[PDB]
Formats: C-alpha cells, sequence, structure tokens
C-alpha cells in the first residue's frame, strides 16, 4: 500500500491569495497522481491528472508539479468557486490510494459564539421525552468544546452535535448541542448547563437553567 | 481528453 | 471525454445485496479501466475495486475481496458493482470513476428503520424573556426516516438569520433543528412560525413559537 501524506490538512486563505497543497508518496509513484475538488454534497471534479496536466475547462490558475515523491498544486489566486476539500490520489499501483485531504477556510476576525439554551417544549414532556437544546452560533474558529452538565455534574451521553458549513456572507460557523433524556430523569433535576469553550475566553462561556425556573 | 495514460495495467 | 452516470439512490435491508450501475458516455468504453470507490465520513475516502472492459481483466482491495463483485456490459457501456450481505457500516456514497471523470455517486443506506413521521417541537425563549437587542427561537424535528426534511420560517419568509443543522441519526431515526434570530420588538408581537414538511411520509407540519407561561 503505497502511502500518500497530504498537507497542510486545513487552511485558512484570503480570497485573491495563492494557495499551495502538497503531496509526498511513500515510494516514487511517476508522475501517476490527479488533484481533485470535492464541494459540499457533490461529487469529486477532476483538476490535474498525470501530475501536470490540466483538465478540459479547469482555470489556468490551477497548476500541478513535481516528481518522484513530492508533488504540488498551486492556486494562483483563490476565487470564492475554489473553496472546498482538495485531495490527490496515487495511481500508480494498486490498491488505489488517496491524501487524506486539505480544508480550505476564508479566515476572519475572531468571534466568539452566541450561545442560547433551550428548556424542552411542554409537548416533548407530554410524551415521555426531554431534550435540552444549546445554540452555539456566529463563531469563528470552528474549533469549539461543548461539555453538558446535569446539577453540578458532566452527562457525556444522549448528546447530538451538529455543524452548519462557513457562512457565505460572515465567515463564521455555527452549532447545535442536543442532550436527549427521559421526562422522568429530566423531571428528577434541577439546574442544566451548556457550557462552550473557544479560543476567544478563557473562562468558559456558561448558559444555564432551572427546572423550578430559575 | 486523456489517453490510456491513466495508466491502464489491467 | 463526456462522462459516467450512475443509478439511483439505494435504500436497503441488512443482511441484503445491492447492484449498482455505472454508464459510460462519449469515449471509447473498451479502452478505459473503471473503479469502483466508497466514501464515508468516518474513513474517508476507499477504493473498492475496477475493471477493465476490454479484457476483463479485474483488480480488488484485499478488503472488498468478498464482498464486491465487478462486471461489464460492453452492449450497454455499463460497468456494474455487486455488494452482498449487508449491513450499516457499507452505508455510504459510492462512486465510479475513470480516474479523471467521477460519475455523480449513488447514496447507500443500510437500515431496517420503517418510514416514520417526524415529531415537531417548538423552542421557546427560557423564561426571564431577556432584556437583549434580539431573540433566537428554535425547532426540533425529532425522529424521522427517511431524510430528506424540508423546513421553513414563516413559511419561507423569514431567511435572515436562519441556521439549519444538518440532520442526525439517533436510535436509527434522523434528528434535524434549526434557529432563527429576530430583534427584540418582532417576537412575540408578531408570530413566527416553523414549518416541516416530509415527502416520504405525506406530514405537513407547522408549529407557532409561544412564549413560556
Amino acid at each position: 500500500d503505497i502511502k500518500m501524506t497530504q498537507s497542510p490538512s486545513s487552511m485558512y486563505t484570503s480570497l485573491g491569495e495563492r494557495v499551495t497543497i502538497t503531496c509526498k508518496a511513500s515510494q516514487d509513484i511517476n508522475s501517476f497522481l490527479t488533484w481533485f475538488l470535492q464541494k459540499p454534497g457533490k461529487s469529486p471534479k477532476t483538476l490535474i491528472y498525470r501530475a501536470n496536466r490540466l483538465m478540459i475547462g479547469v482555470p489556468s490558475r490551477f497548476s500541478g508539479s513535481g516528481s518522484g515523491q513530492t508533488y504540488s498544486l498551486t492556486i494562483s489566486s483563490l476565487e470564492y468557486e475554489d473553496m472546498g476539500i482538495y485531495y490527490c490520489l496515487q495511481y500508480d499501483d494498486f490498491p488505489l490510494t488517496f491524501g487524506a485531504g486539505t480544508k480550505l477556510d476564508l479566515k476572519r476576525a475572531d468571534a466568539a459564539p452566541t450561545v442560547s439554551i433551550f428548556p424542552p417544549s411542554s409537548e416533548q414532556l407530554t410524551s415521555g421525552g426531554a431534550s435540552v437544546v444549546c445554540f452555539l452560533n456566529n463563531f469563528y474558529p470552528k474549533e469549539i468544546n461543548v461539555k453538558w452538565k446535569i446539577d453540578g455534574s458532566e452527562r457525556q451521553n444522549g448528546v447530538l452535535d451538529s455543524w452548519t458549513e462557513q457562512d457565505s456572507k460572515d465567515s463564521t460557523y455555527s452549532m447545535s448541542s442536543t442532550l436527549t433524556l427521559t421526562k422522568d430523569e429530566y423531571e428528577r433535576h434541577n439546574s442544566y448547563t451548556c457550557e462552550a469553550t473557544h479560543k476567544t475566553s478563557t473562562s468558559p462561556i456558561v448558559k444555564s437553567f432551572n427546572r423550578n425556573e430559575c | 481528453g486523456a489517453t490510456p495514460q491513466d495508466l491502464n495495467t489491467l | 471525454q463526456d462522462q459516467l452516470q450512475q443509478s439511483g439512490a439505494e435504500l436497503v435491508r441488512p443482511g441484503a445485496s445491492v447492484k449498482l450501475s455505472c454508464k459510460a458516455l462519449g469515449y471509447i468504453f473498451t479502452d478505459y479501466e473503471i473503479h469502483w470507490v466508497k466514501q464515508t465520513p468516518v474513513h474517508g475516502l476507499e477504493w473498492i475495486g475496477g475493471i477493465h472492459p476490454g479484457s476483463s481483466g479485474t483488480a480488488y482491495n484485499q478488503k472488498f475481496k468478498g464482498k464486491a463483485t465487478l462486471t461489464a456490459d460492453k452492449s450497454s457501456t455499463t460497468a456494474f458493482m455487486e455488494l452482498s450481505s449487508l449491513t450499516s457500516e457499507d452505508s455510504a456514497v459510492y462512486y465510479c470513476t475513470r480516474k479523471d471523470y467521477w460519475g455523480q455517486g449513488t447514496l447507500v443506506t443500510v437500515s431496517a428503520a420503517k418510514t416514520t413521521a417526524p415529531s415537531v417541537y417548538p423552542l421557546v425563549p427560557v423564561c426571564g424573556g431577556t432584556t437583549g437587542s434580539s431573540v433566537t427561537l428554535g425547532c426540533l424535528v425529532k425522529g424521522y426516516f427517511p431524510e430528506p426534511v424540508t423546513l421553513t420560517w414563516n413559511s419561507g419568509s423569514l431567511s435572515s438569520g436562519v441556521h439549519t443543522f444538518p440532520a442526525l441519526l439517533q436510535s436509527g431515526l434522523y434528528t434535524l433543528s434549526s434557529s432563527v434570530t429576530v430583534t427584540s420588538n418582532t417576537w412575540p408581537s408578531q408570530t413566527i412560525t416553523c414549518n416541516v414538511a416530509h415527502p416520504a411520509s405525506s406530514t405537513k407540519v407547522d408549529k407557532k413559537i409561544e412564549p413560556r407561561v
């Protein structure tokens, strides 16, 4: 199995900047390498093949290079349409293997998340279930840690986390956090707490409520 | 646009 | 030169089989290998194997040898991939590729789930009723199958400040959620309604967000 080591693994770039992505192969692959790009919910589009051949229809920004073991893809001036994940593919020998991918993000000034906590709805509570929801939305960068606390102690199961992708105008991300318990365990405790850790702070960002009504 | 130089070995 | 065209999204039960198809168009079908690749959030992109429709020669990844069967039909210029004994680990997007060209991919979902209408819950602000400039409302859509679901706010009229988080699996069924931020005056004097529709089960639910007593 030839191993491909793609780097870097995620980059924070600007529109109009010149980008360079690399692939090292564990042995020599004789220029049998492709470079392809995949957008969210979309099939791969190959950009370049045999190391440096442009594919019909690809802007001439894109340009491939290398020989032996170290390959490169350069994007001379980043355009919004270029945002996605980039991969290299070695097809020198079987099995075919791929790099792990390189994710491009538009950089921006750092923003702290704006947090909201939502107690269960009456309607959910009238059916045995209790879901506690927490929205951490509009923040940057994407790195965020969320911990849930019932009456002072960490609860690790029943949590559901969902991320949005970078947003097209203001460049922030967002996440949803749902803690699901039964009515009975929900009704057995009082103080529910959402704890969010992010670069923009030292002390975590905390949101809570009390079921006897805070 | 590319030929069986997509390294056809099969 | 032209392209690859894949068969439609498949929904199978554990322990069954699927046959996926990949139609080659606009090029000499017998001069190029067709390869099958699997993509999952967990493992990333993995090669299954490939066929050479000219010579009939095939090659497989040792991990799919015994599970995946590759065949080609020259008269219809269609390559096929058969997958037997399916489990939830085979749930993925499958792609045929010429190495330079890619088909669009087929989604195979392995599940026992039965079609089930979603439950929709209105998420009202927490009591206290903050004195901020804005207010964030929310709407939680729980336990449906299959994906998809479309959710709107105020029938589509509300589009600013909305976030609809990708659905996720929870005990075999899907869960989705969404939030909207509106300024303080607005809610609650104006009414904000969450609209959910699930084509699969013929459901269409509307849910107004009333303040908490």
